[PDB]
């Protein structure tokens, strides 16, 4: 089956990886941008958007990190397919 | 919120009162002509909007609606070319024999001897051999009928009227403020995702579903009258899965990232089609899919209302 | 529509109308009387 | 706020006074300041209610023939899928109407032209439609202050919602069912394009095999 | 106007119980101007009384001769024995004249209340008028009036509304099933679970036309389905 | 406060409730100027009167051609008339041009100068050509029954009825033209085709009116 294959594992791993990287202060999020030197500094947030998450994780945060992790997983699976590893 | 819609309701009244007064846009020419140089200055300063006034908001509104008028005119011109390819062309004759018949879409009236300009182009036709390449573009789109050109012309006229209505609206009824035009982050994000990203994606969809099968059958010697219509290639997946067996798999290979299954209509052939002398439409389809993805990820770069992104 | 008809009274619109009319008159003359080189009639 | 997705910018002008205000305005289209045209709050609320009512008419009208032929109250001739009813002749067309769909379409044109233009002229001039003669019917077309809820003798036929609190309760219920039905109509169209079957067929096939008849298996 | 048509509603400003059988319904607001209310009350009375006569005729004709379909009883080949295959044109002429007279007189009663109350040939005997639409006199010969007039008016108009509903029910049952009212009742009591409005809607037993002495009357139904 | 073509929309300022058939219908503001509006009033009235005559004539000749009497249809009656009778079409056309030119030039120069045409210049006729209003000449000749005289309210009612039946007849003549362009047969031919099967026989089932299907 697909659910449980290498592609699905890699994709969920990449998506949850970016999500847990943004949630636990290891990746740039809505509330924390970066400078030229990649140091996490806060943001204006340009609207203000609420969230019940203790850290402040938002629906925008999950959309952004889902898109990034989906790009990462797509690229990884099609690369491993490209070098014959998959 | 910072990046938002910000307009003024009914800034400029819609009346021909300023049509009857030439030179109204400037302080010097509104007094009237005394010399003929006024007549030339009236035209040289007509679109010099940044000298009619100092406020960038009114200049910007003028520019926006003027762009809308230019778009409406371009749509008129495009609809006219499609219409001339529908009524006054040898297109349906050219599709059957494009190597022999000369593309013509402009017929001349026989008034003062200029019927000699209605040359023997081919396909039992007499007209001016056009060099704009609309016939090749239409074959590459998968037209194969003058009725589709006719309705494309009518759609172009509809869109032209829409653009002119839009210019009138965005000047006289609801004109945006300066802080709307000044959201260049949003303008770039949108013109990259939706305009050039989603535009290339939609054109890729057309190239997948209409151009590729129609042109594949055209290159296989099939007569343009017996080719399935594009909507029949949309609904009946059997035809496409006969032409490209990866359509039997559906859109699953996309969502399962088994994209190589799509290698029947998304190719990297390169070179030219030996039978038409043009690029492979599968190559162009994959091209537009790719640059659509590229532009859609490029349109998520700048920061508009949610802190992610860049400040230019 | 006094201002609209004032606009149509402007120099370029009146010139367009008048030269359209003149050119159409000459064109229809040259249709119904083709190739008028001399005054024979 | 509620309705995760709400923003601090939206809660400045979203004060809960509108029916269905759950703070969800992430794009900020209901901002009264510097708003004109059709992105004014009044027109957007009006169009929410109209899309809502039309969509919860359609969500019942797309599912009703299928569940009434499956129940056996209507015959199998009219037990058809909603997209194969003549709305999209490519997809299908029932031929057993009293006329061709274009005759009936012109009847629809005239009828809805009358109706929707009177509706519009009451949105624009709210006191109107109770003044010009319409065969005596103008007595029920005076409307109300707001446009989405006229509430005349006919549009509020049973005069339900006597009090203000019950009226706001009913407006909330109406708009909630309407949003739910809008999403259901979007899903009807989506399942028509992908599955090609009716919505009730999709439902019974999901309840027959939940893990093998779903969105993911319908990709092939 | 007491005990309205629905609990949670209010009566209109123009219906206060001044007329008989007023439950304050008027959801379409048609009786807003009083002249239209007069006209609609007169037409109500006419529709009501003609529908009472209609259901009476159908039911009585069906009980005393069930072998005659009331839907096809207007045809001259189904007319009774002295009038069988009579010339329908002269019959229509008789009806046209005799009803144009009385209905123009009634219309003039509407337009000028208390002007056509007099017999225009024998110039001594008039008909009184308590209200408009209730002449009395020779039209009320048994003398049931000069009593509870509003009560009898409510009874008349309520039985009349009911008769309107019931006659359109007769017509629809005749178009759907092809039988008379009591025929339909006996047929429903013959099979109350397979012979009802279910599986009868969608069938119209009415033909697309008839030939009554040379003409071609279009002969429609009230709804489509099966010619 | 007054019936308007598009209810709710208030009437424009130049269309007060003074002219017959005034419903505020000037979305293009064509009759904004009063003199132009007078010209257009007379134009509407002449168009509507000519169209009332034309619609009545078409209807009558189609009635006679439907019941089987020897009538040509309106799209064939000119040929039939000039060919059955030995009528020269240019001669008849310029006779009509002479007569209508006299009449319409009289009417024109009574529009430009209303008091004129009544100086006894024509043949001594003064009060037959004086003109009552713009578009309503009246007099012993154009009004022998005197219906503009006597009752004024009846005259306003007749003005409303005239302009309304005139707009209806103009629409009817445009419909005659469109129906000949579409169905190719006579107006009452189309009417009988509709009365036979109202469904399935209408403009939606031409093939030319709705080109989609
Ligand atoms: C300036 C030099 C010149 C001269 C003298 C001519 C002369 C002529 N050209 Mg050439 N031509 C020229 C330049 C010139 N052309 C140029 C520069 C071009 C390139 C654009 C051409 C291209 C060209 C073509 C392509 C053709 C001509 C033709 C002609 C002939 C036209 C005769 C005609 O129209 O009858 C018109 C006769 C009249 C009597 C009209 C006179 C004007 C008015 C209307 C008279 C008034 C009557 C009345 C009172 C009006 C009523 C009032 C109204 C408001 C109701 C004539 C020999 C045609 C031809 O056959 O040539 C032999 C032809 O086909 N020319
Ligand atoms: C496990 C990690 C992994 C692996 C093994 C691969 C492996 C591969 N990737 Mg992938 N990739 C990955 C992760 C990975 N990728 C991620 C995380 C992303 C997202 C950023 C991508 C995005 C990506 C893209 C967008 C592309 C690849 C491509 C490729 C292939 C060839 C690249 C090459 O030779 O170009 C060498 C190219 C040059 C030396 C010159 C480039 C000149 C450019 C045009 C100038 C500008 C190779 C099979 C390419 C491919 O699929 O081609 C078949 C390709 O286009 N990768
Ligand atoms: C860029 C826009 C454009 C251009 C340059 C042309 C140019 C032309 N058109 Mg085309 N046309 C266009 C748009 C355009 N058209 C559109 C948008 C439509 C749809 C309404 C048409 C519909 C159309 C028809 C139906 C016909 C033309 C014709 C013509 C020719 C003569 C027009 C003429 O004398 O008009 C006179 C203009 C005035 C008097 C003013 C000329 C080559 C004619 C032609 O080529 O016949 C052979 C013709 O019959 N055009
Ligand atoms: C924008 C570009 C575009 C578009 C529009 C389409 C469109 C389509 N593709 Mg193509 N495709 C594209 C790009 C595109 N494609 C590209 C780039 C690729 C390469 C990866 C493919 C590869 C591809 C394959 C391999 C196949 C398709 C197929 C299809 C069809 C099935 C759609 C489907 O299952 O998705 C699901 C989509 C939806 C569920 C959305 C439906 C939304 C509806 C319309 C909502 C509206 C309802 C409304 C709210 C209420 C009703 C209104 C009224 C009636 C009351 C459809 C015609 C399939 C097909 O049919 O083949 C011919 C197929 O096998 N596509
Ligand atoms: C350069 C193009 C352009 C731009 C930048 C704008 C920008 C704007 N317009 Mg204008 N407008 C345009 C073209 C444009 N318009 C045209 C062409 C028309 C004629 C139809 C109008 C008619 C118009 C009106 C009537 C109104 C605006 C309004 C607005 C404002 C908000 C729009 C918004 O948020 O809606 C976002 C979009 C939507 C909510 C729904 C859009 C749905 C349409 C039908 C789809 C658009 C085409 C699509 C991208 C491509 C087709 C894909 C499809 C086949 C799948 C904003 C200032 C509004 C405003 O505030 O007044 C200033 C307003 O009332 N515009
Ligand atoms: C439901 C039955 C019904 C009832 C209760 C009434 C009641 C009344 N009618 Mg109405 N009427 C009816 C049926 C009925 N009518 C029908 C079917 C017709 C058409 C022929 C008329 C035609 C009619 C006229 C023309 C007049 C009346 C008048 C009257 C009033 C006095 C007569 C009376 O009380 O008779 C009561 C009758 C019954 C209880 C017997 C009913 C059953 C029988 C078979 C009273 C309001 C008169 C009136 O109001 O003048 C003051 C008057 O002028 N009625
Ligand atoms: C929204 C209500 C609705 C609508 C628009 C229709 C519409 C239609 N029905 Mg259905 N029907 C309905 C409710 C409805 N029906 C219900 C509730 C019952 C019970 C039936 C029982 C029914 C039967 C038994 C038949 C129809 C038939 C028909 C058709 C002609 C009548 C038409 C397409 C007829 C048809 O064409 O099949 C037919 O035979 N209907
Ligand atoms: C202005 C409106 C108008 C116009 C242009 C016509 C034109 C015509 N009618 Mg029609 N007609 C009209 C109004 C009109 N009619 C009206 C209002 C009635 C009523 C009729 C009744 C009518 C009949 C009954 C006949 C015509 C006929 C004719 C034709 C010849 C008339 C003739 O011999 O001259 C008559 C000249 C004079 C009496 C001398 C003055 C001609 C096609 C005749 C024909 O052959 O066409 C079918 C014909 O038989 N018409
Ligand atoms: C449809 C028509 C005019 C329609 C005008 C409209 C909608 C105007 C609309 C607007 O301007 C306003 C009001 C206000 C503006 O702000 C907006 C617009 C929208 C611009 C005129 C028809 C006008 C029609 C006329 C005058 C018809 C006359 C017919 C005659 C004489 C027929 C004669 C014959 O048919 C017979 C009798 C027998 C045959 O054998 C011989 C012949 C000759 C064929
Ligand atoms: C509730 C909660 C939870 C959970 C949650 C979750 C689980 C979530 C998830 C989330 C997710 C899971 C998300 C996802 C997302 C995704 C996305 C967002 C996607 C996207 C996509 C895209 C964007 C694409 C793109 C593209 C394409 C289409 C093609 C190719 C190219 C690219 C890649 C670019 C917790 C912890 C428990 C607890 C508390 C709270
Ligand atoms: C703006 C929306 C963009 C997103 C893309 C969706 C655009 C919709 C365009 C119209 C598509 C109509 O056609 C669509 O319905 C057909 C009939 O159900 C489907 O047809 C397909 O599915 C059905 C059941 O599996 C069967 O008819 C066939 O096996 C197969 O051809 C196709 O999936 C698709 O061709």
């Amino acid at each position: 089956g697909f659910i449980g294959s290498s592609t699905n594992l890699i994709m969920v791993a990449s998506t949850t990886a970016t999500l847990a990287a943004a949630r636990f202060g290891l990746a740039p999020t809505v509330k924390k941008n970066t400078t030229a030197g990649l140091k996490l500094v806060d943001s204006k947030n340009s609207a203000g958007v609420i969230s019940n998450d203790p850290a402040g994780f938002t629906i925008v945060d999950v959309l952004a990190m889902g898109a990034a992790g989906h790009g990462l997983g797509v690229g990884i699976v099609l690369g491993l397919k490209g070098i014959g590893a998959l | 919120k910072k990046v938002k819609i910000a307009v003024d309701r009914n800034p400029v009244e819609t009346s021909f009162e300023k049509w009857a007064k030439p030179g109204h846009f400037s302080r010097t020419l509104s007094k009237g002509p005394n010399t003929t140089t006024w007549i030339w200055n009236l035209h040289a300063d007509a679109h010099d909007f940044d000298s009619h006034t100092s406020d960038l908001e009114e200049i910007s509104r003028k520019v926006f609606s003027a762009h809308f008028g230019q778009l409406g005119i371009i749509f008129i011109w495009l609809s006219g070319m499609y219409f001339h390819g529908a009524r006054f062309s040898n297109y349906e004759a050219w599709l059957s024999d494009p190597t022999h018949i000369k593309p013509s879409a402009q017929v001349v009236w026989p008034i003062v001897g200029q019927e000699i300009l209605n040359g023997d182009v081919g396909g039992g036709f007499q007209g001016i051999q056009i060099t704009s390449g609309f016939f090749q573009l239409w074959r590459a789109s998968g037209i194969t009928s003058e009725l589709q050109l006719y309705t494309t012309a009518i759609g172009g006229l509809v869109m032209a009227a829409a653009m002119f209505f839009a210019g009138w609206f965005h000047y006289h009824k609801a004109a945006p403020k300066l802080e709307w035009f000044q959201n260049v982050e949003s303008m770039l994000n949108h013109h990259l995702g939706g305009l050039l990203g989603l535009g290339s994606l939609a054109w890729a969809g057309h190239q997948i579903h209409v151009s590729l099968p129609v042109n594949k059958l055209l290159d296989a010697g099939v007569d343009p009258k017996e080719i399935p219509l594009p909507h029949d290639l949309l609904l009946n997946r059997a035809i496409m899965a006969d032409l490209y067996p990866s359509f039997a798999k559906g859109i699953a290979p996309f969502f399962t990232l088994n994209w190589s299954e799509y290698s029947d209509f998304l190719t990297f052939k390169g070179g030219l089609n030996p039978v038409t002398g043009g690029l492979w439409l599968s190559d162009t389809a994959h091209h537009h899919v790719a640059i659509a993805v590229l532009f859609l990820v490029a349109g998520h770069m700048y920061r508009t209302n949610w802190g992610i992104g860049h400040s230019m | 529509m006094k201002d609209f008809t004032t606009y149509l009274s402007t120099a370029p619109v009146i010139a367009t109308i008048w030269f359209t009319f003149t050119a159409g008159l000459l064109i229809e003359i040259n249709r119904y009387f083709p190739d008028p080189l001399v005054f024979s009639f | 706020q509620l309705y995760v997705g709400a923003s601090q910018s939206s809660l400045a002008y979203l004060d809960g006074s509108l029916p269905g205000d759950f703070g969800f305005d992430p794009l900020g289209l209901l901002d009264p300041v510097n708003s004109g045209g059709f992105i004014e709050p009044k027109w957007l609320q009006y169009s929410e209610v109209i899309h809502a009512r039309w969509a919860m008419l359609g969500a019942a009208g797309c599912i009703a023939p299928e569940v009434l032929g499956a129940a056996g109250l209507i015959p199998d001739a009219t037990n058809i899928k909603w997209f194969e009813s003549g709305v999209i002749p490519p997809a299908g067309s029932y031929n057993g109407y009293w006329a061709d769909p274009y005759t009936i379409f012109f009847v629809e044109i005239v009828a809805m032209q009358f109706a929707e233009l009177r509706r519009l002229q009451d949105f624009r001039y709210p006191g109107s439609m109770g003044q010009q003669y319409f065969l005596g019917l103008e007595a029920i077309f005076k409307g109300s202050g707001d446009a989405a809820y006229p509430g005349g003798p006919f549009f509020n036929l049973f005069n339900l919602g006597k009090t203000e609190a019950a009226m706001k309760e009913l407006k909330l219920k109406e708009i909630k069912n309407g949003r739910l039905a809008m999403l259901a109509m979007l899903g009807y169209g989506a399942q028509a394009v992908m599955t090609g079957k009716g919505p009730f067929q999709n439902l019974v096939e999901h309840l027959a095999d939940p893990v093998n008849n779903n969105i993911l298996t319908n990709f092939a | 106007d007491r005990k309205l048509w629905a609990p949670g509603v209010v009566a209109p400003e123009y219906l206060k119980g001044d007329l008989a059988g007023d439950y304050g319904w008027d959801p379409l607001g048609l009786g807003a101007d009083p002249t239209a209310l007069k006209w609609y009350r007169q037409s109500e009375l006419q529709h009501a009384r003609w529908a009472m006569l209609g259901v009476a005729g159908v039911l009585v004709q069906e009980i005393v001769k069930p072998d005659v379909y009331f839907y096809e009883a207007g045809l001259p080949q189904n007319l009774p024995e002295p009038f069988t295959n009579i010339n329908m044109g002269g019959l229509l002429a008789w009806e046209f004249i005799l009803m144009h007279w009385v209905e123009v007189r009634r219309w003039q009663d509407y337009k000028n209340f208390g002007s056509v109350n007099e017999d225009p040939i024998f110039k001594g005997n008039k008909v009184p008028n308590p209200e408009m639409g209730y002449p009395g006199g020779i039209f009320d010969p048994f003398g049931f009036s000069k009593g509870n007039l509003k009560e009898l008016q409510t009874k008349e108009i309520k039985n009349g509304r009911l008769a309107m509903i019931a006659y359109m029910a007769f017509i629809l049952q005749a178009q759907a099933t092809g039988k008379g009212p009591l025929a339909a009742l006996s047929a429903h009591l013959s099979n109350p679970f397979g012979n009802n409005i279910l599986k009868n809607i969608g069938t119209c037993t009415v033909p697309h036309s008839v030939d009554v002495q040379g003409l071609t009357i279009p002969l429609t139904c009230l709804w489509p389905g099966s010619q | 406060v007054r019936p308007v073509w598009f209810p709710g929309n208030p009437p424009p300022a130049h269309l007060d409730g003074s002219l017959a058939g005034d419903y505020g219908f000037d979305p293009l503001f064509l009759g904004q100027e009063p003199q132009t509006l007078k010209w257009y009033v007379q134009a509407e009235l002449v168009h509507g009167r000519f169209a009332m005559l034309g619609a009545a004539g078409i209807i009558l000749t189609s009635i006679g051609a439907k019941v089987g009497l020897g009538f040509p249809e309106w799209y064939d009656a000119g040929k039939v008339v000039v060919e059955k009778n030995n009528i020269d079409f240019p001669t008849l056309m310029v006779i009509q041009f002479y007569l209508m030119g006299w009449a319409e030039t009289k009417r024109w120069y009574d529009f430009k100068n209303p008091g004129s045409q009544a100086d006894g210049s024509f043949l001594g006729f003064t009060e037959e050509f004086k003109g009552l209003e713009n578009g309503y000449p009246g007099g012993r000749f154009f009004d022998p029954m005197g219906l503009s005289r006597g009752d004024a309210a009846k005259y306003q009612e007749y003005k409303q009825k005239e302009v309304k039946n005139g707009r209806l007849a103009m629409i009817a003549c445009l419909g005659f033209a469109a129906q000949y362009a579409a169905t190719g047969k006579g107006p009452l031919d189309n009417l009988a085709d509709h009365l036979a099967d109202p469904n399935h026989v209408n403009f939606a089932t031409n093939g030319v009116s709705i080109p989609i299907a």
